[PDB]
């Protein structure tokens, strides 16, 4: 502890005093994982490997639900030529859970894959398929010239070329209404400045990559306070309660002591929150009991020292900590029962609790002070307020001073401080 | 202003004790005041009374306090034991003896009476 | 404040980014420690002026003056006076959320028992020895005689005290009863202490509320960021949280430094009133209450001192011709 | 200070971003209000004796 003092002061000498050197924290005994007990594998092959994809103006959507997804198979597949994730990291994705996953799937030009991203604009982003600016999900695309082209061109794939407005996020518009580019109306028929709003892609196999077909899937992840139904492949551990632990509940990483809760969760509620947004309680996804989450205990570590010229002996106060909590800072050699004293300032280690009272030398708090005293060691005591005295009052007695002493008392006052620019 | 350029009646403003005077000394970024104070010492117990009853009149000290060594009564200043004979000069009269709780009987020396009697 | 635990919780990823801000957390911890050491000094300079713990005599023959409402009451182990109980049961938030988020309250060095024992000694010295225990050793004097010295001190001849001593004692006892009634029943006078307690509770509450702020990160919950993003992506969001939480904690520390300066000005004033009104009789016109100051009695209050200023107020004036 | 009018003017796009900083504008308004209430108290304690 004297070394943590010397370091926090950045000094080899330490004056007499009490110094914050560290904060103590109880370390986790083990790491829990709790996902729902789902064995059904997710049908990603059904969306990524269909014989025929949708046109982007009429883009397909499929719910992925109540299933286990090994997204690392997707990301480490060499086949996908782009695999861009937003609001999530694809490595981390294998240990999250989601209320649902929506797979959106369609075909576009290779040039247009850049438009399938949050905050994009362009013919596809504006008139066919819009991701929200705060999209969480991954966009997965691959060249499909060996599938979605044919000689003479694949007219089966269409895109909306015109609309009166650009789309809202995840809006779809299959409407066949002939579109007015003209100043005059179209009267419901084609004409000058009056066009069918969909155009087909030329997908001749001969075309360069910017005009080759690309199949696209957008895995959209709904992170909600709703229960999880899609999860990564990570296996649930058993639960442990009063031991300090790391945990993962449906992707809620945290640490604490999982006390069995008294809190009366309504059947829809999945998590409890503190006054800060930190998680205060959690429902177990398998047993559906309620657990409190409280942090493993912690506190300031004040080191009590005489000057290093006087001694290298030091006592340690675990501030606000209980002596039933202090572990046998960085070092392990304290909490020896030979010197333990539960002050209201905290558990005090390495000082002898004497019965006397003296003037306060080093303050500890809640009436406690410590000093280095004889065979010298750190003593802790209730500070003395002064000599207790009886004035000898009487209704007819007076004390009159028969002499005097002239006293000279030094008073020092700061007047200025150093002028700086 | 109040301790160097003055004498302060303010109890602890210029050191512990009754302030006599203070001396300024300069210090780095500071001032040091050396406060000279009178501290009373070697106090003794006395019997005391608020008033003396004499000739049915109540006498009070003009300044100071009445004290007895056990057999005789004196008047003295409050902050230094300097006993004086109780006289019509160092006391003033107000009212009769009946009203003062704890009044004591003693003679009060009038100094003019013997200057007449010795003429 | 455990500045690392406030800003980062238990995340080492955040802690390692918080190292890149350098000494800011050490500056914050050191400023709050200086404030805390000042609060002990403020209490010491107000109450621990009395060099000996004077006890009152067992029999209270103070000439008809009745201090029983302001002298220590033995019936409680805290040993407060009755009026001190009125104060401590009248001035006296979110402590659990604060504690779990790195914010903690240190106890004062002097307990309320020790502060009550200092006010006890100041009262005992005052009523048994007048001003003399301020200047030196306590010299006993009968209470009615030192009250007659107070009357001389306001320029009223001491015979006016002795000739009216029963009246003056009845008036004092009645006015101490009015202190009891007012402090039992008012909603106004204690506003200076309530305001200080409210300001500090509000400041800690606000500092905890700032942990809910996104500061433009994808979550305010730092464990959401670290469960959902890996280092290169997460660091941008963790840095947004670090920036806003460090600015929140610096705002708190700055305003605590300003409040501590105001509380020290108030403790300097309280220490000056202890010296000049309790240990003395003040000629300073309004310094020790309205009227000509006779004497003052200290009472402890939560984080505060109460002075009961006894003053002579002249009454029932008559018109005279004068020359 | 109308902290939203100072930082953002009448823009709601800015106002909605300024909400993400949490209570800072409430802290600022409350500090300036405490200063203003103190200025009345300072004048009262000097003159209304
Ligand atoms: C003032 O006197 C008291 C006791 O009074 C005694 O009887 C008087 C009639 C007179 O003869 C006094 O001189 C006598 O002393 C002293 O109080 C005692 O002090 C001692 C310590 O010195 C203590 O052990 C006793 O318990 C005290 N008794 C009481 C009743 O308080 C007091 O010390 C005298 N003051 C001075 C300055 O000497
Ligand atoms: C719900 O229905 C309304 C009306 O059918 C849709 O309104 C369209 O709104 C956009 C602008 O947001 C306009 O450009 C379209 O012209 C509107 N259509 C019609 C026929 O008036 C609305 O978009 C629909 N919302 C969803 C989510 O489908
Ligand atoms: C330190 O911890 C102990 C328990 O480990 C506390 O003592 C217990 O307090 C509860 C009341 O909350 C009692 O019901 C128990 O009987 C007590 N047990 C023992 C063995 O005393 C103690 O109060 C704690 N002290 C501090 C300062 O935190
Ligand atoms: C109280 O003080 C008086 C002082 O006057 C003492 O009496 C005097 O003693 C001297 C001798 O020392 C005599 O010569 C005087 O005649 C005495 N005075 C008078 C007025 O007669 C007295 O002894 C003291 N008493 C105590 C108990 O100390
Ligand atoms: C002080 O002197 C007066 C006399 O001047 C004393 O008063 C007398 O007391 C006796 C009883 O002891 C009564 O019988 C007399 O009538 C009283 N005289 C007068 C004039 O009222 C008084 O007792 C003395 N005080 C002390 C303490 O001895
Ligand atoms: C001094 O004043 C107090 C005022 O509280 C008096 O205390 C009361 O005394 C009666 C008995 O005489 C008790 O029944 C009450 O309960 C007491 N009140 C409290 C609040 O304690 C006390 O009697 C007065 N003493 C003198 C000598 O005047
Ligand atoms: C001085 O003022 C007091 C009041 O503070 C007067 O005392 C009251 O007198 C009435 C009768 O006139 C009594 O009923 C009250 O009980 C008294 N009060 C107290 C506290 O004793 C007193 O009479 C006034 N004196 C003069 C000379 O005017
Ligand atoms: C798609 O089907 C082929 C068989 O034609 C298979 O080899 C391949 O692994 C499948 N891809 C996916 C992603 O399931
Ligand atoms: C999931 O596991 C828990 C035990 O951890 C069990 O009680 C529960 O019935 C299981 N749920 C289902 C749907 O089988
Ligand atoms: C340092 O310790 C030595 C003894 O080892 C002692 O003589 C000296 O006075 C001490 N000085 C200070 C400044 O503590
Ligand atoms: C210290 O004080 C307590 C009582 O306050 C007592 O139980 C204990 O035995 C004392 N220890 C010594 C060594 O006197
Ligand atoms: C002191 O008390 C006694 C009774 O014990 C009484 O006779 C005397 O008048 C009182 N003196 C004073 C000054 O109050």
């Amino acid at each position: 502890p004297l070394s943590e003092t010397k370091c926090t002061l950045k000094s080899f000498t330490v004056e007499k005093g009490i110094y914050q050197t560290s904060n103590f924290r109880v370390q986790p005994t083990e790491s829990i994982v709790r996902f729902p007990n789902i064995t059904n594998l997710c049908p990603f092959g059904e969306v990524f490997n269909a014989t025929k994809f949708a046109s982007v103006y009429a883009w397909n959507r499929k719910r992925i639900s109540n299933c286990v997804a090994d997204y690392s198979v997707l990301y480490n597949s060499a086949s996908f030529s782009t695999f861009k994730c937003y609001g999530v990291s694809p490595t981390k994705l294998n240990d999250l859970c989601f209320t649902n996953v929506y797979a959106d799937s369609f075909v576009i030009r290779g040039d247009e894959v850049r438009q399938i991203a949050p905050g994009q604009t362009g013919n596809i982003a504006d008139y066919n398929y819009k991701l929200p600016d705060d999209f969480t999900g991954c966009v997965i695309a691959w060249n499909s010239n060996n599938l979605d082209s044919k000689v003479g061109g694949n007219y089966n794939y269409l895109y909306r070329l015109f609309r009166k407005s650009n789309l809202k996020p995840f809006e779809r518009d299959i409407s066949t209404e002939i579109y007015q580019a003209g100043s005059t109306p179209c009267n419901g028929v084609k004409g000058f400045n009056c066009y069918f709003p969909l155009q087909s892609y030329g997908f001749q196999p001969t075309y360069g990559v910017g005009y080759q077909p690309y199949r696209v899937v957008v895995l959209s992840f709904e992170l909600l306070h709703a229960p999880a139904t899609v999860c990564g492949p990570k296996k649930s551990t058993n639960l442990v309660k009063n031991k300090c632990v790391n945990f993962n509940f449906n992707g809620l990483t945290g640490t604490g002591v999982l006390t069995e809760s008294n809190k009366k969760f309504l059947p829809f509620q999945q998590f409890g929150r503190d006054i800060a947004d930190t998680t205060d309680a959690v429902r177990d996804p398998q047993t559906l009991e309620i657990l409190d989450i409280t942090p493993c205990s912690f506190g300031g570590v004040s080191v009590i020292t005489p000057g290093t010229n006087t001694s290298n002996q030091v006592a340690v106060l675990y501030q606000g900590v209980n002596c039933t909590e202090v572990p046998v800072p960085t070092w392990r050699v304290y909490s020896t029962g030979s010197n333990v004293f539960q002050t209201r300032a905290g558990c005090l280690i390495g000082a002898e609790h004497v019965n006397n009272s003296y003037e306060c030398d080093i303050p500890i708090g809640a009436g406690i002070c410590a000093s280095y005293q004889t065979s010298q060691s750190i003593i802790a005591y209730t500070m003395s307020l002064g000599a207790e005295n009886s004035v000898a009052y009487s209704n007819n007695s007076i004390a009159i001073p028969t002499n005097f002493t002239i006293s000279v008392t030094t008073e020092i006052l700061p007047v200025s401080m150093t002028k700086t620019s | 202003s109040e301790c160097v350029l003055g004498q302060s009646k303010r109890v602890d403003f210029c050191g512990k004790g009754y302030h006599l005077m203070s001396f300024p000394q300069s210090a780095p970024h500071g001032v040091v005041f050396l406060h000279v104070t009178y501290v009373p010492a070697q106090e003794k117990n006395f019997t005391t009374a608020p008033a003396i009853c004499h000739d049915g009149k109540a006498h009070f000290p003009r300044e100071g306090v009445f004290v007895s060594n056990g057999t005789h009564w004196f008047v003295t200043q409050r902050n230094f034991y300097e006993p004086q004979i109780i006289t019509t000069d160092n006391t003033f009269v107000s009212g009769n003896c009946d009203v003062v709780i704890g009044i004591v009987n003693n003679t009060v020396y009038d100094p003019l009476q013997p200057e007449l009697d010795s003429f | 404040v455990d500045c690392t635990m406030y800003i980062c919780g238990d995340s080492t990823e955040c802690s390692n980014l918080l190292l890149q801000y350098g000494s800011f957390c050490t500056q914050l911890n050191r400023a709050l420690t200086g404030i805390a050491v000042e609060q002990d000094k403020n209490t010491q300079e107000v109450f621990a002026q009395v060099k000996q713990i004077y006890k009152t005599p067992p029999i209270k023959d103070f000439g008809g003056f009745n201090f029983s409402q302001i002298l220590p009451d033995p019936s409680k182990p805290s040993k407060r006076s009755f009026i001190e109980d009125l104060l401590f049961n009248k001035v006296t938030d979110l402590i659990c959320a604060q504690k779990f988020n790195g914010l903690t309250v240190l106890p004062p060095l002097l307990t309320d028992e020790m502060i009550a024992q200092y006010t006890s000694a100041l009262l005992a010295g005052t009523i048994t020895s007048g001003w003399t225990f301020g200047a030196g050793a306590a010299l006993q004097i009968p209470f009615a005689m030192q009250m007659a010295y107070r009357f001389n001190g306001i320029g009223v001849t001491q015979n006016v005290l002795y000739e009216n001593q029963k009246l003056i004692a009845n008036q004092f006892n009645s006015a101490i009863g009015k202190i009891q009634d007012s402090l039992s029943s008012t909603a106004s006078a204690l506003g200076k202490l309530q305001n200080v307690v409210n300001q500090n509770a509000q400041a800690l509450n606000t500092l905890v509320k700032q942990l809910s702020s996104n500061f433009g990160a994808i979550s305010s919950v730092l464990n959401d960021i670290l469960s959902r993003l890996d280092k290169v992506e997460a660091e941008v969001q963790i840095d947004r949280l670090i920036t806003g939480r460090l600015q929140s904690l610096q705002t708190y520390v700055t305003q605590q430094l300003i409040r501590a300066a105001e509380i020290r000005a108030s403790a300097n004033l309280a220490a000056t009133k202890m010296s000049e009104c309790v240990l003395g009789q003040s000629k300073r016109v309004d310094f020790c209450g309205k009227g000509y100051h006779l004497m003052s009695f200290p009472q402890s209050a939560p984080h505060g001192v109460v002075f009961l200023h006894v003053t002579y107020v002249p009454a029932q004036e008559k018109n005279f011709t004068t020359a």
